[PDB]
């Protein structure tokens, strides 16, 4: 019975975990891109006070 | 852009500078010698009258 109770848990929760940690590497490499835009935003606002 | 739009407003301030000079010196010289003008038209008048 401890078997069959945890192949259950095992299997329903196999391919949940993996697509977390896919979805948290898409994020990172977006926010990656997204930090050049702030970096031209910060010369912008230099601009702006001007 | 934002750059740009800067130096265009700061440079505008040339214009707004000769616009008072131009001001002032048509409220100083122009306006009183119209007044001048006037008056003598004004006696003119009469004496077409008389």
């Amino acid at each position: 019975e401890a078997c069959m109770a945890n192949a259950v848990q095992f299997l329903t929760t196999k391919d949940q975990a993996y697509w977390n940690a896919v979805t948290a590497q898409v994020a990172a490499i977006t926010a990656r891109a997204n930090l050049g835009i702030i970096k031209a935003n910060f010369v912008t606002a230099k601009i702006q006070a001007l | 852009a934002t750059k740009a739009e800067y130096a265009l407003t700061k440079l505008k301030l040339s214009n707004e500078s000769v616009t008072y000079c131009t001001a002032q010196y048509n409220l100083s010289s122009m306006l009183p010698q119209q007044l001048l003008m006037l008056k003598n038209q004004t006696t003119q008048v009469a004496e077409q009258t008389k």
